[PDB]
């Protein structure tokens, strides 16, 4: 019944409320519920509590950051709790159209973003010469200027990491077919989706199962709701690498 | 990239991995060995861990080099936790790299919790990976430590007992509850454990009356001269003598049988059988004898007075056993008067009792020690199986009376005993010869029923091929040093527990110190490197080329001859 | 689709199944393993049943993946009923998909009447499929339960008797007509049956006069003298 | 109407005239090759690699075979919610204790 | 180069030596027989030592002579000192020479 002892008792309360599974009760639902509890207590103006809008606000299809949950067990414990929950992997990863929407801000260095791309591409692709169904992850970045976005694009291309954005030449219109044909191309490491408008055009061109792994810090993109999504909020961009 | 390997074929219990690019060239030397581990996955999260079995690096003049590693899946790692199981599928192609350090540690550390880990060795191909065994299951189940001579098998045995002796929990500075009995025939562990109780023939005193019916017959009966009269009189001479010397509670005096462990005077037993050689009889077929008290018949009420030599028989005709036991009497005096059997048939066995004998065997006397080394080098070989079976049955029955007292008392103050049988094929041979049958069934009793009474065994042998399969299979945990004889290798391979594909083919190729443990106590059958002994077992071997190179020894010949004649 | 497998070779007691697409990777992990059961048919009502004995997934740079499965027919499913006998012929090609849960259950339960099933275990390779024995024929014929140390031999014995006491006609509460006598030498089944009558030497009163002539001469008489 | 269940840790020491009167056989792991040769010879049916699987049967894995079960199959016995009193001694747990002095003379006096 | 031999295949405990020239025509008689010792190295300092187990000299009418030597490694020599337990991986191809008099002595002398 203490701060470090009671907290397990809320899980079965959330579990029978939504008739939900165990892994999204403790990690997705209760962690979001505790965060909005702080937001009505951290402010010193309105400490009164409502219930009608509180129940549906936490089911926003996002795993918001919890600063106390990050604190009393450390960085390594908190990032692996997100590793087994929404990044459930297998030895036989299927060729699905995986989308990685990452919030790239102007305060983020290029090298830290390149380390995350090099881990996403290595873990979510199988570009073997022997496979008949190769796959490559789709990479989308937002929240950055175009000039800073092209610097990451150019440095990635120098270290032999071949990608397509649907723009095979200068002055080209967006060609979604090059993104799909690079998914089955073993010499194309990943796909660099340029922006939101090019992102939403890409989903209409694929017929196979699609997954979305959004990792952000402040703002989140309103992805269409029918496909599976993973929305995880972190502190910095370096936390994303140890989650993918 | 350092290595570019890939699964190109999948079998139900085999993987075929082709290394396409090899650039660093130390991955092949260190991380692509036969006993090495590989992770098979498209990601770093969940990997199918596999051990290598074979490889064939073919090169050609114009063709590309093909490496073709053949491996077998041993289990499944997931989020740092390793699940065993060979029935896990990795659909080819899958990226293959050598297993990282944290995954190899997760093979062994995760299966056994902290309070149950017993570490005495580290992995041979990765010295940073400690290999703990389930220390409860390591010793509660029986151990077989084999490996050819010169491979350091006795190094492996003593290192295990040294770690078990130093297995002290925090709270005390005294000795722990380790109880190790070593049947040391090569006299190696005297210098391995200096704080122990080493017992040679000049120090050990084993009572002859603690032998059961099988061991008493084996010491004194002639198998070729299998006389029913010699067999049966030996029971009546001993069982009646055990009744007389009993002076405690009279309720168990008449319950004494031949196998009951009470004291009898064997000098009186010889005098009884020698008197039965002097058997006379009358018209009524009744043997009449004369002593200082007077004339008496031969019945159970006068059977006790033939135990002294001052008996003069009275009669006319030939008795039932007149002269048929003189083969027995002269064989009995060749044993009790044998100076090499002074430790089992001398005057020391007359005065010692049951309690001091058992205090000597598990070092529970005045000088308590965790390890009791029984130096059986001086024991004659024709009585060596008897002496082993006497101690083996006494310790096992001590463990029986330990448990069933505590079964009806519900106390956790327990005495678990390990018996190290070095050169175990001597004691429990494959052959069904009758001379070693006493020690074969005593070890088999400990091998089968012994783990429930807290008496478990450790079979150490450089040549396992004469160890009987009824006893060697009871050793759930099996440790193998370098084994160079194919007869020993094929005996091991067919007696083996549930292993992995080609780990037992490394037995002839083991270097110095490398071992191989399987069984329920370890997570994975693996080639480890045993921790080097800071106090190794060294036997005092007489150095012939050192002594033969010396000048002709002239003084030390008459000292040998005059000591032979007791002068 | 998720599985595209078909028979490319028929022996008298061996099938050779070639997997062509295998789009869903989840099927291959648990349903295409060795010992798993495949159904072999061109229709959805009459099918062969084949247990996988071996497989070999061959992959190469230029050609497609060669996933080849060795299976052996065990029986026949006609309209949900399983009939044993692997002598039925299925001329190739016959499309192959993994057997359903009710089909594998029908392998081990359709030879037994529903009133006559006594279940104490499930299949080792598929824990969702129970393996009943014929109930009546289990106990009136003698049973030998043998195993090594720590293998659960005492657990297997205790579980079987536990289902025997739990074997009840659905008409009553209380004790059923099960009668089990255990000769416990190692004192292990007192815990496993807490509602039983454990009889050690403190409470047992065996009358000595019910012994015959031979047993009275071992309780009282020494045979050596 | 009086039948028997032969539960033995060591099947090779039961009488052949008694062990063969059984019809249903439940064979768990058997490490002793004397046990395996006795069981395989007296067994009513056979399974494909019974020589190699009898050592290799895991915990709780048996082989139900005989008159009551038509297909001799490898099963997993249902987990005991009330398990029997297991016989084992956690040696390292006992050996880590300090030297037991009191419970030694009790064993000698009752012998 | 009187002898030009080369490893073409490497097993855990077996090597395939391909003699390419064999100009001397006496090296094969004494130093490439079964039981002779070979020098598997690409440098003069550190060398694998392998004993010849079996050879085969196939000769055809038009093609080249394929002298194939099957040898098994026994140990390692590092600047004149022999270390037993030969399992160090010699990545093919490698120059193969008969072991000189000093290495073969070092197999038996220094131990």
């Amino acid at each position: 019944k203490s701060f470090d002892d009671q907290k397990k008792e809320t899980i079965q309360i959330i579990k029978n409320h939504f008739q939900c599974e165990d892994y999204e009760a403790e990690h997705y639902l209760y962690s979001n519920a505790f965060r909005k509890t702080y937001d009505i207590s951290c402010n010193k103006k309105d400490r009164r509590i409502k219930k009608s809008d509180f129940v549906e606000s936490i089911n926003k299809s996002k795993v918001l950051f919890n600063i106390w949950f990050y604190q009393y067990e450390g960085r390594k414990e908190y990032l692996r709790k997100l590793k087994e929950s929404f990044i459930r992997r297998s030895v036989n990863t299927s060729p699905y159209a995986r989308f990685f929407i990452l919030e790239f801000q102007d305060k983020t260095d290029i090298k830290t973003v390149k380390d995350c791309i090099y881990k996403i591409q290595s873990n979510w692709s199988n570009l073997s010469k022997r496979t008949d169904r190769p796959y490559s992850p789709f990479l989308l970045f937002h929240g950055t200027s175009d000039a800073n976005l092209y610097e990451l694009k150019n440095q990635l291309f120098n270290e032999d990491l071949i990608f397509t954005d649907g723009y095979p030449f200068k002055g080209s219109v967006f060609t979604p077919k090059m993104l799909i044909e690079g998914f089955s191309n073993k010499e194309i490491h990943f796909q660099f989706i340029n922006d939101i408008d090019d992102f939403n055009e890409t989903l209409n061109s694929i017929n196979i199962r699609k997954e979305v792994y959004q990792f952000y810090t402040e703002n989140c993109l309103d992805i269409p709701s029918q496909l599976p999504q993973v929305n995880i909020q972190v502190k910095d961009f370096a936390d994303i690498k140890e989650i993918v | 990239n350092d290595i570019n390997a890939e699964v190109v074929s999948v079998s139900p219990n085999k993987l075929k991995i082709s290394v396409d690019d090899l650039e660093e060239f130390k991955i092949a030397e260190e991380k692509l060995g036969v006993g090495s581990y590989l992770r098979v996955s498209d990601n770093q999260d969940v990997a199918l861990l596999a051990i290598i079995d074979n490889f064939s690096i073919e090169v050609k003049e114009s063709q590309k080099q093909k490496y073709m590693i053949e491996a077998s899946p041993i289990g499944l790692v997931k989020n740092g936790k390793f699940y065993r199981g060979g029935d896990s599928l990795a659909l080819p192609p899958k990226k293959v790299e050598p297993a990282k350090l944290d995954e190899i540690i997760s093979i062994y550390s995760d299966s056994i919790d902290i309070n149950d880990r017993f570490t005495f060795s580290s992995l041979s191909l990765n010295t940073k990976v400690s290999v703990p065994v389930n220390g409860n299951r390591f010793f509660n189940k029986h151990i077989a430590i084999v490996g050819s001579t010169g491979s350091g098998k006795s190094h492996t045995v003593a290192k295990i007992l040294q770690k078990a002796v130093d297995e002290k929990q925090e709270g005390y500075k005294g000795l722990n509850n380790s109880h190790i009995i070593i049947f040391d025939i090569h006299s190696e562990y005297e210098n391995a454990f200096p704080n122990s109780n080493v017992l040679n023939v000049d120090t050990l005193t084993l009572p002859y009356w603690l032998l059961n019916g099988d061991e008493l017959e084996e010491l004194f009966l002639d198998t070729e001269a299998n006389d029913h009269n010699q067999r049966n009189v030996f029971r009546q001479a001993i069982t009646l003598n055990k009744k007389i010397h009993f002076q405690g509670d009279p309720a168990t005096k008449e319950i004494i049988s031949f196998h009951s462990p009470y004291y009898f005077d064997i000098n009186e037993v010889i005098n009884y059988i020698n008197n039965r050689n002097n058997e006379r009889k009358n018209k009524d077929n009744e043997h009449i004898w004369s002593d200082e008290e007077g004339n008496f018949k031969f019945d159970n009420e006068n059977a006790h007075r033939l135990f002294k030599e001052n008996v003069t028989p009275d009669g006319s005709s030939a008795g039932a056993l007149n002269g048929k036991l003189l083969n027995f009497v002269d064989r009995l005096q060749s044993k009790i008067f044998d100076k090499r059997l002074d430790f089992i048939l001398g005057e020391g066995s007359k005065s010692v009792t049951f309690k001091e004998t058992l205090e000597t065997l598990i070092s529970y006397g005045k000088d308590k020690s965790n390890i009791t080394i029984l130096d059986v080098s001086g024991v004659p070989f024709e009585v060596l199986s008897i002496c082993v079976s006497l101690i083996s049955r006494l310790i096992f029955e001590f463990g029986y009376h330990s448990k069933k007292i505590k079964r009806k008392s519900n106390e956790n103050q327990d005495i678990p005993i390990l018996i190290v049988y070095e050169e175990a094929h001597k004691y429990a041979p494959k052959s069904d010869l009758s001379k070693y049958r006493t020690s074969k069934e005593a070890i088999e009793r400990i091998a089968k029923e012994g783990r429930k009474y807290g008496v478990t065994l450790l079979l150490a042998s450089q040549r396992p091929s004469e160890i009987s399969e009824t006893i060697f299979s009871q050793c759930n945990t099996f440790i193998s040093m370098r084994l160079t004889n194919p007869d020993d290798q094929n005996y091991v391979k067919r007696l083996l527990p549930d292993t992995v594909g080609d780990i037992t083919n490394l037995l002839p190729s083991l270097k110095e110190g490398e071992a191989l443990i399987m069984g329920d106590s370890i997570s994975i059958p693996s080639i480890v490197k045993i921790e080097k002994c800071t106090i190794p077992p060294s036997s005092i071997d007489i150095k012939y080329l050192d002594e033969w190179r010396k000048e002709w020894v002239d003084s030390e010949f008459d000292k040998i001859i005059e000591q032979w004649s007791k002068s």
